[PDB]
């Protein structure tokens, strides 16, 4: 029961490392909002010079 | 009319990925409420077993 | 012309951005799912400890 | 013991649909992927055509 209790203390460790990873792909994914909003943009500025 | 077909498949894509990107971020948030629930029976399960 | 490359330059930079995020995104994917394999194959190894 | 081992798997269960919930992002970056792909040779046959 000692080193069970070790062992899930280490699956917390690797648990807190996704709560980290999963905080990055956020960030990633907000930064894909940002660029999208910016196509749209950019789309409305070639199509009124293409016309 | 080449420049015209490039501005076409602009948008098309754009709106893609800005519905691709909408879901995505959808299923981000989903991924982090699991992690809570994970977390919170962990940190119980480490209580019992050292109790 | 100079103003459709100015709006072309502005789609450049954020399918770039989007090119770069998404790649990142991805390489945190396979890291949340190599460390969601680790915390789970540890934590049935404290079931096998419970059991 | 028996009403501890039924929550380490509760917590094994919400890590396994973690799993394929960061599968259905994955997915979704995949798809994106392709769009991007074929949104990058559209921008470069606009900007060869302006330059042209």
């Amino acid at each position: 029961v000692e080193e069970g209790t070790k062992l899930a203390d280490e699956a917390d460790e690797k648990l807190n490392s996704i709560v980290g990873a999963v905080e990055r792909i956020n960030e990633m994914l907000q930064n894909i909002a940002a660029a999208i909003e910016e196509q749209n943009a950019a789309v409305d500025e070639i199509t009124t010079a293409m016309t | 009319q080449e420049t015209t077909a490039g501005s076409e498949e602009i948008s098309s894509a754009t709106k893609n990925i800005a519905d691709s990107a909408q879901q995505a971020a959808s299923f981000a948030d989903q991924s982090t409420q699991l992690a809570k629930e994970a977390g919170d029976a962990l940190k119980k399960v480490i209580e019992v077993t050292r109790m | 012309v100079q103003e459709t490359t100015a709006g072309s330059e502005e789609i450049s930079s954020a399918t770039k951005n989007i090119a770069d995020s998404a790649q990142q995104a991805a390489s945190f994917a396979d890291q949340s799912t190599q460390l969601a394999k680790e915390a789970g194959d540890a934590l049935k190894k404290v079931i096998e400890v419970t059991r | 013991v028996e009403e501890g081992t039924k929550l380490a798997d509760e917590a094994d269960e919400k890590l396994n649909s973690i799993v394929g919930a960061v599968e259905r992002i994955n997915e979704m970056l995949q798809n994106i992927a392709a769009a991007i792909e074929e949104q990058t040779a559209a921008v470069d046959e606009i900007t060869t055509a302006m330059t042209e």
